[PDB]
């Protein structure tokens, strides 16, 4: 702020002043809320939960079965070198 | 604005020109404090002729 002498600004903002209303109440407000319908204990959905796979591993199940057997040709008896 | 006066025609226009001080509505960067000294502002405007 800059003031002036001799053209001073006015000491203030004087008693001409026009009051225009008388409206500055704000009324209280006075209120009930009831949010009361009746809730189902359960929603749907696609799905919640789950940690899906995102590759398995290769899995088997195992089976054998059956008897020792068999048909068999021998070597030819040698003549023994040493000992 | 008419796209075109014919001879001997009166047209009408009509513009409208934001001279800003603040940035923005939300950013008040530029915006000038008035308030505070009766010294006045100016707003100088030269119209086309």
């Amino acid at each position: 702020a800059l003031i002036n002498p001799q053209f001073p600004y006015a000491g203030p903002v004087p008693i001409p002043g026009p009051a225009p209303t008388e409206t500055m109440p704000l009324l209280n407000y006075r209120v009930e809320g009831r949010i009361a319908g009746i809730q189902q204990a359960r929603q749907f959905m696609p799905f919640l939960q789950g940690p899906h796979r995102a590759v398995a591993e290769q899995t088997y199940h195992a089976i054998g079965t059956g008897i020792q057997m068999g048909q068999t040709f021998n070597q030819p008896l040698i003549n023994t070198q040493e000992g | 604005a008419p796209a075109t006066i014919a001879a001997g025609a009166t047209g009408e226009l009509t513009m409208y020109y934001w001279v800003p001080l603040a940035y923005s509505e939300t950013d008040l960067t530029g915006a000038v404090l008035a308030n505070v000294p009766q010294s006045k502002q100016r707003l100088k405007l030269e119209f086309a002729n």
